[PDB]
């Protein structure tokens, strides 16, 4: 009989995870301030990672990685890539970005197709600076037919306590799932989703986590950690995958809630707390 | 040197007090004559806590026998370990209490209350460091209940910086002698709240259910009920009598087990209650079981403020720590979350007689309110018709004093309910 | 030569002191009766070991330490112990009844009675010093004596010895090895009081040592002996520079200069390596780079925390044994390219290194194996605030319900001191956040 | 590029510094605290002895 607490009511994903734990008959939900627990579904802002793994005879597990905010923030992601030797400036799959509060003089040098976009879209530099990071807007994206429309790809990644990178087989396209999207490529561009896009996707995901691995790894800590991430990609007309942003607490597709949340319990929860694959390992 | 002055008052208090001294004398290897015949030096390392060393290297129990009638104390002296007690410590009257708290606390009792303190003071002057006072009595009587609380009030006046500890025995309709027992109990509790630091609620109803349902005794006698108490008192004062890695000095017990100056009523528990040796997880499960509670209160109906457990005998200390932490994690809904690590456990290497290993339970549970509620229901039931009050009013008491005791106890219950919903 | 006086308050302070002074006598080759064959200058001398030892005409090397406890039961074991001929009878101070896990009882009630006696006994050893540096206080956050009396003692020492520095060796309370539940109460109170009197305090979490003695020494239930013998190794490595010839941390002043940039922030995170079991027959002797890299492992720290998410301000490396400067610097370069070592922008990213040629001495028959080389890292990390966060949270749980408060008010202390001590801790955690957190 | 500065060597050992990257209440006040707490103990005990006398 394992125990777990809930400290995030706004969580849409772990609302199903906590529901399945009570359906096993081997997991008991306790109060949100009860220190005697095995699993923790903490909040997003200011999570007390300090009070974890300090209870005698209790192997504690948290659904977040301390220090993963360097990858899930706008300004941090740009800084992380440019300052890491394993990523550096010469990064093929990451668009030209600049941090503006800085890299103001550096931005104007590369400015002199010239359209950018700021976030935390206009061809003129002056307007953008006056509004306020500034990323190079992909002026030539891949367009689906019929419709001549723009889209993006969401991939859910689960990393357990042993830091094993697992990629969900079922992705979504916020223009469409993989099975429908794969058929379109084979009929229009004469290629598969596995080779053209998914290969670059498995590269971006693996490279980012291995870069920040020795900074957030919980191999020799007093508490283990796991976290479900949400990568957002972009594909141009040359079939090249670009990295946009990484979400710390992402959402999931409606029909995929049953399958994905079950997988989280199996390889990220039951792997630590055994009871009485839908993931592609990288 | 941390010496404790033991006091037993009344019929009940003396009979269970005598059984207490029987067991610990066996544990410390003291024959009925008062000489030492043990085998280990651990039995004499902290022997000065309860025993006074005599002239011929004997050990005379630092205990005072008090009663208003010689009927009970003469039975103790004519008992198996009656020649071990100091002859001067036998202070008794002749009139009696007659199961009357009024006679014991105001009239007849006050005529002898000074005679006892003269023995109390004499036992205190020989103490290198007076630890506290240990009282053993019942609350359904007159001598132990009336004069007992009077001694407490008198001692506290003389010794304001000494710890007050009592082993109060609770009356019950099942095991009763009179009908005025709830009257005496209510009047005693009010005194125990304001003038004591520690109190072990020992319900005779719980002692009866244990003998009847668990021990399978078709007809339990007082002697059987005393065995449960005698073994319980042996477990509670284990660390006090035997050298431990915790260094118990009674005062620490008060600071740790009592979070609020009015909530200091504990629930004793013992396990096992046979040749087949029990294992560590078996002792732990029984120790928190409701069938081993000696206060007739269901732990699941309340929450534990503080919990102290002691394990005697040779056992895997690692496994003990695991099973204890196991209960807290499997039953976290019955432990308050505003007191971190409110469950401590120590291990004694010397087991009692008859058992290779045992476990004694002490818990300040808020479920003890049911004990005071049961008395309050029996009290008001009679007091609303002013029944049997002429036995008290004829001793100089008024109805106003009873009403104050009823209110003071009901307010105590409200406090236990207050922190139960925290 | 400048002498130093050690102070051991409470059961924790005394027993730990026993493990240290035992280890001290083994490193300097001092027999339990006080005799030292190595010391050729009988009766006098101003060597490196005279800072912690005084000499008589008989050739006895009397330690410059004072043991104080409200109960005799602990120090009486020292009076009849192996080193009974080592200490002078006036150095062992004992009272009647203890503080009973109560800060107020040990600071106000009983502490007032015996404070004048202790200071007089400390004055006895202070007059035997040509140039006293300061004091080393050994106590615990949990005990009523180690917290109550210590706080009062540290106040008087700042009055009678204002120009003297005072270092602490406090013991952080852990649930695995605890004696009371009001220890978070005692911990906060003694911290608030001694904060303005301590120049540098080294915290040692019992939970860490307990888990180190289980992981490395393969001991199921480690005793105080196993704990103290391990803590003594850390203290010995820190005070090695004081007891032996050196250039780094030669006095109690450099400890504050090289580790304490901000007065309030004087809690360095200590890390020791390696911890080897004696029962092990075949072991691989770890190299210089291997034990240095182990300093950035949470499983070898005195306080369990994650320095990766905290910023450093100053770091010191203390090596003992077969260690050469070439291998040390070679290790530091490698660590920077693997570990997340982040220093504050207002401090030089560097390391102060000290090397002692004499290998770490171990107690014969103990549980620690003899090593050829070791290292004790002293890093002032802002991630050590996690220790305060945990402790203050347990403080807020009980104080919100006003539990166990009357035991402190009944000893003369006011309820206002709780809030005062808590608002001070809330300001302390704010300081750490303004330095490390971006 | 690291720099070793202040290298001092002695029979007991040697020491240096490697750089990687450039950047009270008086006695009277205490006695008042103690005597104020002692007096409150006497007060709380006086109220106890008074209550018992009543
Ligand atoms: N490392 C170590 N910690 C100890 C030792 N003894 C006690 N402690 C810790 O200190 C805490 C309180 O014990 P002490 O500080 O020794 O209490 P005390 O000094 O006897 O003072 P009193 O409160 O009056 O009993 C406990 O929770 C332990 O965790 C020891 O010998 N070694
Ligand atoms: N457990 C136990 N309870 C007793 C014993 N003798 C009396 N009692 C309880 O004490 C109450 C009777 O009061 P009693 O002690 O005889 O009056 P007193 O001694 O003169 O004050 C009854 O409710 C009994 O439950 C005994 O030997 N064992
Ligand atoms: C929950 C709060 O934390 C505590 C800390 C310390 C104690 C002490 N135990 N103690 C004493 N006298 N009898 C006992 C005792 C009684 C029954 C069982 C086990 C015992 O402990 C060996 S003195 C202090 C108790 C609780
Ligand atoms: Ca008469
Ligand atoms: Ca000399
Ligand atoms: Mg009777
Ligand atoms: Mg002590």
């Amino acid at each position: 009989m394992y125990t777990f607490v809930v400290r995030d009511e706004n969580s849409s994903v772990y609302a199903e995870v906590s529901r399945l734990l009570l359906a096993t008959g081997q997991w008991k939900r306790l109060r949100k301030d009860n220190p005697r627990f095995n699993l923790m579904l903490g909040e997003r802002n200011r999570l007390p990672f300090g009070r974890l793994g300090h209870e005698p005879g209790l192997v504690q597990l948290v659904n977040y990685y301390r220090g993963a905010d360097k990858l899930c923030r706008k300004a941090s992601l740009v800084k992380l890539i440019k300052t890491s030797p394993e990523l550096s400036e010469s990064c093929t799959w990451f668009p030209e970005s600049y941090v503006i509060y800085d890299e103001r003089e550096v931005f104007l040098a590369a400015y002199n197709g010239n359209v950018w976009i700021a976030k935390s879209i206009s061809s003129e530099a002056s307007e953008l600076l006056d509004f306020i990071v500034i990323q190079k807007y992909l002026e030539k994206p891949l367009l689906l037919e019929p419709g001549h429309r723009k889209f993006d790809i969401r991939s859910w990644v689960l990393v357990d306590h042993l830091y094993n990178i697992y990629l969900y087989r079922e992705g979504v396209l916020r223009t469409m799932f993989f099975e429908e999207f794969n058929q379109y490529l084979m009929d229009a561009l004469n290629t598969t989703l596995e080779n053209s896009i998914l290969l670059q996707i498995k590269h971006i995901i693996r490279s980012c986590l291995m870069c920040i691995e020795p900074a957030i790894s919980t191999k020799h800590l007093h508490y283990q950690s796991f976290q479900l991430f949400g990568f957002d990609f972009m594909v141009d007309e040359e079939l090249k995958v670009w990295l946009i942003e990484v979400n710390g607490a992402p959402a999931c597709a409606q029909k995929l809630y049953a399958e994905l949340c079950q997988g989280i319990v199996d390889v990220a929860i039951s792997s630590v707390f055994p009871l009485a694959s839908i993931f592609i390992k990288l | 040197m941390r010496e404790i002055v033991h006091i037993q008052a009344g019929q009940c208090g003396n009979q269970i007090g005598a059984k207490f001294w029987e067991v610990i004398s066996d544990e410390h290897g003291i024959d009925p004559t008062g000489s030492y015949h043990g085998d280990s030096d651990l039995q004499l390392e902290r022997i000065n806590v309860y025993y006074n060393e005599a002239t011929g290297n004997k050990y005379v129990p630092r205990a005072i026998l008090v009663d208003l009638e010689p009927g009970t104390m003469d039975s103790v002296r004519s008992g198996p370990f009656g020649q071990i007690f100091r002859p001067d410590n036998f202070v008794f009257g002749q009139s009696g209490a007659g199961n009357n708290w009024a006679k014991g606390h105001y009239t007849e009792g006050a005529e002898l209350v000074d005679s006892v303190l003269d023995v109390v003071r004499k036992e205190s002057e020989s103490c290198d460091c007076l630890q506290g006072f240990q009282l053993t009595h019942s609350l359904g009587g007159g001598t132990g209940s009336g004069m007992g609380t009077l001694l407490i009030s008198k001692i506290r006046e003389e010794y304001p910086d000494r710890i007050m500890n009592t082993f109060s025995v609770m009356p019950s309709p099942k095991v009763s002698d009179t009908v005025v027992e709830p009257y005496n109990a209510t009047l005693s509790v009010h005194q125990l709240v304001e003038n004591t630091d520690e109190t072990y609620c020992i319900d005779n109803e719980a002692l009866y259910d244990i003998c009847f349902r668990t021990l399978k005794l078709t007809t339990p006698t007082y002697g059987d009920l005393n065995h449960l108490v005698s073994a319980t008192m042996s477990g509670v004062t284990t660390c006090l009598r035997f050298p431990g890695q915790l260094n118990a000095d009674l005062r620490k017990l008060a600071v740790n087990m009592v979070p609020f100056p009015r909530l200091h009523f504990f629930m004793p528990g013992f396990a096992p209650l046979q040749y087949r040796a029990l294992t560590v997880p078996e002792l732990t499960q029984q120790m928190f079981d409701s069938k081993n509670m000696m206060a007739a209160c269901d732990p699941r109906h309340g929450r534990y403020l503080t919990v102290a457990a002691i394990f005697r005998g040779r056992m895997s200390m690692k496994e003990v720590d695991e099973q204890m932490l196991n209960v807290q994690n499997k039953n976290s809904s019955y432990f308050v979350e505003w007191i971190p690590n409110n469950v401590k456990t120590a291990v004694c290497d010397i087991p009692p007689r008859g058992l290779k290993m045992s476990a004694t339970f002490i818990g300040n549970s808020t479920a003890i309110q049911e004990l005071f509620k049961r008395i309050s229901e029996q009290f008001t039931a009679m007091f609303r018709r002013k029944a049997f009050l002429h036995w008290y009013t004829g001793e100089g008491m008024d109805e106003m004093e009873f009403t104050e005791a009823e209110s003071n106890m009901n307010d105590l219950v409200s406090e236990y309910q207050q922190y139960q919903d925290a | 030569m400048r002498e130093c006086i050690s102070i051991h308050v409470g059961q924790a302070g005394v027993q730990i002191g026993n493990a240290c002074w035992e280890l001290y006598c083994l490193e300097h080759g001092i027999q339990p009766d006080g005799q030292m064959p190595s010391d050729k200058t009988i009766g006098g001398g101003d060597d490196s070991f005279n800072t912690f030892f005084s000499e008589t005409g008989a050739g006895k090397h009397v330690p410059r330490a004072v043991f104080v406890d409200l109960e005799p039961t602990v120090i009486d074991e020292v009076r009849t112990g192996t080193y009974r001929q080592l200490f002078h009878p006036e150095q062992l101070i004992t009272g009647k009844e203890d503080a009973a896990n109560n800060y107020a009882r040990g600071h106000y009630t009983i502490g007032k009675e015996i404070i004048d006696l202790v200071l007089d006994r400390i004055r006895k050893l202070a007059d035997q010093c040509t140039g006293l540096q300061g004091f080393l206080v050994f106590h615990s956050f949990g005990g009523g004596t180690g917290s109550g009396f210590t706080s009062l003692l540290m106040e008087r020492l700042s009055v009678d010895y204002g120009k003297k520095s005072k270092l602490e060796f406090s013991i952080y309370p852990a649930p695995q090895v605890s004696t009371a539940v009001v220890e978070p109460y005692n911990s906060i109170l003694t911290t608030h009081t001694t904060l303005e009197h301590s120049d540098c305090a080294f915290m040692v979490d019992n939970e860490a040592i307990y888990d180190i003695c289980r992981r490395n020494l393969d001991i199921e239930r480690p005793t105080y002996t196993n704990l103290n013998r391990l803590i003594s190794q850390i203290v010995s490595s820190i005070t090695a520079s004081l007891r032996f010839d050196g250039a780094l941390n030669v006095d109690l002043t450099e400890f504050q200069t090289n580790l304490v940039p901000y007065p309030r922030i004087h809690f360095p995170l200590a890390t020791y390596a390696p911890v080897i079991s004696a029962e092990k027959a075949y072991h691989e002797q770890l190299s210089v780079a291997e034990i240095t890299n182990a300093c950035f492992e949470p499983a070898n720290q005195m306080v369990k925390c994650d320095p990766r998410h905290g910023k450093y301000m100053a770091c010191c490396l203390l090596y003992r044994g077969d260690v050469v400067p070439k291998d040390v610097n070679a290790a530091i370069a490698t660590i920077k390219t693997k570990r997340s070592i982040q220093f504050v922008d207002w401090c030089p990213t560097g390391f102060k290194v000290g090397i002692n040629y004499q290998p770490p001495t171990v107690v014969p028959g103990g549980d620690l194996a003899k090593v050829q080389r070791a290292v004790c890292m002293l890093s002032n990390t802002t991630a050590i605030a996690e220790a305060w966060a945990r402790l203050d949270h347990k403080f807020d749980l009980m104080y919100a319900k006003r539990a166990f408060v009357h035991w402190y008010v009944g000893e003369g202390m006011e309820e206002g001191e709780f809030s005062e001590a808590r608002e001070d801790m809330a300001a302390l955690e704010k300081d750490y956040e303004e330095v490390g957190v971006d | 590029d690291m720099e070793v500065i202040e290298l001092n060597k002695c029979t007991s050992g040697q020491s240096w510094e490697v750089i990687l990257k450039p950047p009270d209440p008086s006695l009277e006040e205490i006695q008042k605290k103690l005597e104020a707490a002692e007096e409150r103990r006497k007060y709380q005990e006086a109220e106890l002895l008074k209550h018992l006398a009543e």
